[PDB]
């Protein structure tokens, strides 16, 4: 292994000749100290290494270290439950072993354990012809996660030894016999983090996901493959709302990555996190979760690089059949780390000194979520989701970052602190969020429950959005001025707000609704308005159906918190609102 | 076919190859990688010796002194032949649909050829679009080029797919095709295109050029390009009459942009290379007829508006090159307005040169500035009309804004699946003209038919 | 004087409220220990009184210790740092003081060590003896522009609105040297001080500040001239 020498120092940017064996975006040691350095440039046999810390103390004759390969990720069994930086070193190890509250320079620590002895289940055998993907066993690696161990990318052949047992991720578990002769496959493999890891193909992401929160799950859900932006007002509940699509979202993983946050905020979300209960076991949330954290202080090519490490994770589960959940907060941060590493670089800057190629960089991002057919001859299905948070400065949303994010992504749950002001939770903006999923998860939904649920979705935006215009009638000038029809359809507004859009996270029953449940709580709302209309018409008035219908409209106002088991005190409402109804008609 | 094994730098995108001969500016290379990869490039600059080439797919990866350079000896070309319609290709027109074939007749640069001035021919007769505000009021002619501006959010991506279906030209007894040059767009976006064309069998006269958001740069870039040369084949070689289609002509610019930041340029006005107008020129003059020759090439760039503003450099440069404009709105496209075209600010330079008797009918051209004239006043009949609300409603200015009512959501707000022939579209023009009385009023001889 | 990075996973959640004894931070804008809370102003206005003010008042409303105060004054006129060193002296305020003093026509380069020395002085009495300190500096609008200097001596290409690109993680290394970490009795809690250039909010120093900052205290013009003390 060749060992370059440097030659010259100018902050952060090291030279050193004697590196021909290497490679453009290989990762460095550099120096003594041996710090973080990736190679940008390189002229004969020197090349130009960014440093990722201090170069203080750095000089001229100093050794480097190729460590042979682009910025890549540990992956194998051990990473689930993880606290990483942006380019995984793993955090609590790095506390244990150096018995320290700070990230000391060119200390270099495996991101996962290779000391654990873990239990590998081999469920291939002997003789079976393999390419990348197939799965050959699995390890038990949370109470709740399956690893499947898969041949990785490049190998292809003939399996000719393989066993269960005990092992470390660094033993041959397994020899492939390939046309090159015999390869030793282990639990653990290393993948470049800015490389999509490859599938089969790719699909239209069309399944909804049930989130359990009704207003993304009826009016702007994402489906499994997708991907939402959010803002991040201070004050509007983004956190409580992550962690209830965390949490309750069916995906079998969360990825969640931190790019380059306060402080103090990345410390909330270290300490929250990890407190998530996991609703069908009871274990923590962090059995099937791997964070990535940064703060601003961190190596500006740890926050750059803190997405793609995240992803490059979520893919590598996608790989296995699962569905995973990214969630990135703030990619504004994230941006800003771009920014900066664009101003290092001496480069031409774009709009605002982010760089010209934000918006690849970007789409880059985006498009390696979705759903695909993963590479084995099971042709096995996967998903990854990146619900993404942007934090644009004042709010403004008409920025760059966001611009861009929404020229790739498909939903938009815009959180709003005027909402938060009126107590009104979970804060999406109903009338400036959208989801361009509503139409194909129609008819998913259609299809599913047997029932003309499009039809209702789409009434009840259109309810809402009569509420709009209403609203401003009434402001200027006259709450009594409205005809009987009006003031009925700004009460099925409100119970549209107050009774369905508004869910709290934390009570045991509304904290999630079920599909089941969401449409049977729907139903009854829009029977009201449909059964007061019908009485409408046939001559009573509003004020007297207000006055009969207290009880009842009580019930409605309670469905939120009827239990799952119980969904018939939901559906026997529609009788309640009927019989009442009628019976005023006299 | 030159090989070379010997890279002497490697500074972000770009390498300088050494001890070269006989390589020529702009001539595509293969970079050979150590591991077996095989990126494609382009001759930036040739000195003495040396080579420095860009390469697409970007450095990341390579050791220098064991990677090699194919030098090519052609620059970006497209392999031409009948067997383009009805198939899919990617940017630098690789197959994309697992289809067969195809060996080409030949190979074109795709930065085509200058028409001499003498042996271009006027625009000259209609396109039908189906759509009755292009149709009728700002009418399509064979050799235009008419971009729709458009923005964030809006359904330009579903008015492209429409005419894509609805353009054709009645009568005739020339063959008439469609190229569709799709420009840094999702997957999502591309399998929309690609799944519509098929499900209405618009695949089969179409050629299809698809370029990715997540496309190296330099293949948007080209993109376009692939698509004129393939349209002019058609047209020129084959005397087709050729529609393009281009979506979406912004990301074609934030992709000169990006490339321009690279080859260390010095930004022009606004953030973009000052050459944007002239790169610009050199897509849309590619647009015409030529005199002797039947087929035609017709242009519609589309694109979506930043900061929604009209003078930015890309619509505006734009607008110099091209001859008119459809605008489409929020305010119209929020009311489910579709297609969402504003009229008023919607222009075609060439309509005088594609309507009337013989072309679409005697009434084109006094309709079309009746209902115009008729939606202007029918508009301030309102803007100023909620500043003084309906508290009393003007009897003629009042039945002004009906019209200006209707006209949005009847005769505009037809549909994104609705072809509407000519003979329809005027048929709509005039049943929605009597409500208003003869003096408010084309000509004398009007109740004629 | 460089220091080492914080574990983000060492860091421990500020927890415990300061009173500042000034109504519109306390009751508002609530100081808490641990936290990164900056005051942005302008030429003219008196942060220096707002400065002194909250040194002389902090305090906590456990039973201590007191806070320490370690003020670092950068690239101020002699007249600015003699109003500080003789309230200090006056109240008292300095025995429970640390001052690093670097005036105005002093060499850029020492500029730029300032806070690094201030902050290393922190660290060691809350990281090393297990005091809380309270960490005031003034003016990181100073601390930029000296950057831009040096930068300029270095051949360095500039960034947006003239400053460096490396501005942020500079910024950010010297505000993220703050807060409390687990198993240590100590914290530091930093109020960066900074003049808004043409009272501009969207200038590189005051929005990347912002970025790295827990929230941020403005003072107006409006205010000051209409007599309001403090101007927030």
């Amino acid at each position: 292994m060749q060992i370059g020498k440097i030659i010259k120092v100018s902050g952060p940017l090291v030279m050193a000749e004697n590196m021909s064996e290497a490679s453009i975006q290989d990762m460095c040691l550099v120096g003594d100290l041996g710090v973080i350095g990736e190679i940008i440039e390189m002229r004969q046999d020197v090349a130009s290494i960014q440093v990722y810390e201090e170069t203080s103390g750095i000089g001229p004759g100093e050794p480097v270290r190729s460590t042979g390969e682009a910025l890549s990720v540990e992956l194998g069994p051990g990473i689930i439950s993880q606290m990483f930086d942006g380019i995984q070193r793993p955090l609590d190890t790095f506390m244990e072993v150096t018995q320290s509250n700070f990230l000391g320079r060119g200390v270099q620590l495996p991101a996962l354990d290779h000391e654990k002895q873990w239990w590998f289940e081999a469920t291939i055998e002997e003789g079976t012809e393999v390419s990348a993907g197939d799965i050959i066993g699995y390890v038990d690696e949370t109470k709740i996660i399956q690893h499947k161990i898969m041949v990785p990318n490049g190998i292809k052949g003939t399996v000719q030894k393989i066993e269960s047992g005990s092992f470390t991720i660094d033993d041959p578990i397994c020899v492939i016999e390939t046309e090159q002769g015999l390869k030793e496959l282990t639990m653990m493999q290393k993948w470049p983090v800015r490389r999509g890891r490859p599938i089969k193909q790719k699909l239209n992401p069309d399944v909804p996901m049930i989130t359990g929160q009704r207003v993304i799950d009826t009016f702007f859900p994402v489906t499994k493959g997708g991907a939402a932006a959010v803002p991040g007002p201070f004050g509007a509940g983004k956190t409580v709302v992550q962690h209830q699509i965390a949490k309750w979202s069916d995906v079998d993983l969360v990825v969640y990555v931190g790019c380059g946050e306060r402080g103090n905020e990345m410390t909330d979300v270290v300490n929250e996190f990890p407190e998530l209960i996991d609703p069908n076991t009871g274990e923590s949330l962090m059995e099937r979760t791997v964070l990535i954290a940064n703060t601003s202080n961190m190596p500006v090519a740890a926050r750059e690089a803190s997405i793609y490490t995240g992803i490059t994770i979520a893919e590598y589960f996608r790989d296995m059949g699962y569905d995973v959940a990214i969630m990135a907060d703030s990619t504004s941060r994230w941006a800003e780390a771009l920014r900066e590493m664009s101003g290092r670089l001496e480069e031409m800057p774009g709009d605002e000194g982010y760089p010209a190629y934000l918006g690849s960089r970007l789409a880059e991002y985006y498009e390696r979520s979705g759903r695909v057919i993963a590479l084995g001859s099971d042709q096995r299905e996967g998903s990854i989701t990146a619900i993404s948070a942007v934090s644009p400065s004042g709010g403004d949303i008409s920025e760059p970052v966001t611009q861009n994010t929404l020229r790739v992504v498909k939903v938009f749950w815009g959180l709003d602190s005027s909402l938060a002001q009126k107590r009104h939770f979970p804060s999406i903006n109903w009338i400036q969020s959208y989801s361009l999923y509503s139409t194909e998860v129609g008819r998913y939904m259609d299809q599913i429950l047997q029932q003309d649920w499009s039809d209702m979705v789409t009434e009840g935006m259109r309810i809402l959005q009569e509420e709009e215009q209403l609203n401003e009638i009434v402001r200027l000038v006259g709450i009594d001025s409205l005809s009987d029809n009006d003031r009925l359809t700004l009460e099925v507004a409100k119970s549209i707000r107050e009774d369905y859009l508004q869910q709290n996270a934390f009570d045991d029953v509304d904290t999630f609704t079920s599909r089941e449940k969401q449409f049977n709580m729907l139903k009854v709302i829009l029977t009201f308005g449909k059964e007061a209309r019908k009485a409408l018409s046939l001559g009573a008035y509003f004020n007297e159906i207000m006055e009969g219908t207290v009880a009842v409209r009580e019930r409605i106002s309670r469905s939120k918190y009827i239990p799952e088991e119980e969904l018939a005190k939901i559906s026997s409402i529609n009788e309640e609102i009927k019989e009442t109804i009628q019976l005023i008609v006299s | 076919i030159k090989e070379y094994r010997t890279i002497k730098e490697v500074v972000g995108p770009l390498m300088a190859v050494e001890k070269v001969s006989g390589v020529k500016y702009e001539e595509l290379i293969e970079v050979r990688m150590q591991n077996g990869e095989i990126r494609r490039g382009q001759v930036l600059e040739v000195q003495e010796d040396k080579a420095m080439v860009q390469i697409f797919e970007g450095t990341s990866g390579i050791n220098l002194k064991n990677s090699s350079v194919r030098f090519l000896g052609h620059p970006l070309q497209l392999g031409v032949s009948e067997d383009m319609i009805g198939r899919v290709f990617d940017g630098l027109g690789r197959p994309k649909d697992n289809g067969p074939e195809i060996l080409p007749e030949k190979y074109l640069d795709i930065n085509g050829e200058v028409i001499n001035p003498i042996a271009r021919d006027y625009p000259d007769e209609f396109i039908q679009t189906g759509i009755s505000a292009i149709d009728h009021l700002n009418t399509l002619v064979r050799g235009q080029k008419l971009p729709v501006f458009s923005g964030s959010g809006l359904p330009h991506k579903e008015l492209a797919a429409q005419i894509a279906r609805q353009a054709t030209v009645l009568d005739s007894s020339d063959d008439f095709a469609v190229v569709f040059a799709a420009i840094g767009i999702t997957f999502e976006e591309a399998e929309f295109f690609m799944e519509d064309f098929r499900q209405t069998g618009a695949i089969d006269r179409s050629v299809m050029f698809m370029n990715l958001a997540n496309d190296p740069a330099i293949e948007r870039i080209a993109t376009p390009r692939m698509a004129l040369t393939a349209a002019e084949y058609l047209a020129y070689e084959k005397g087709m009459h050729v529609l393009v289609i281009m979506t979406d002509m912004t990301n074609y610019a934030e992709a000169l942009r990006e490339i321009s930041a690279a080859r260390r340029e010095v930004p022009g006005r606004r953030g973009y290379p000052g050459y944007l107008y002239t790169n610009l020129a050199t897509l849309f003059e590619r647009a015409g007829r030529i005199r002797g020759l039947k087929g035609s090439v017709t242009q519609i760039p589309i694109l979506t508006m930043p900061e929604d503003d009209k003078t930015h450099p890309i619509p505006d440069l734009t607008g110099y090159i091209t001859e008119g404009q459809i605008i489409l709105t929020r305010e119209l496209y929020k009311s489910g307005i579709q297609p969402p075209i504003d009229v008023l600010p919607s222009l075609s330079r060439l309509k005088d040169k594609g309507t009337g008797a013989g072309k679409t009918r005697e009434d084109h051209a006094a309709t079309m500035n009746q209902l115009f004239a008729a939606y202007a006043q029918g508009k301030q009949a309102k803007e100023l009309a909620v500043v003084l609300g309906e508290s009393a409603l003007s009897d003629i200015d009042k039945i002004y804004a009906k019209f200006a009512e209707r006209f949005e959501n009847e005769y505009v707000n037809q549909g994104f699946y609705t072809n509407r022939t000519i003979t329809e579209t005027l048929d709509l023009g005039w049943e929605l003209l009597a409500m208003l009385p003869r003096t408010e009023l084309r000509i004398k001889d009007d109740l004629l038919d």
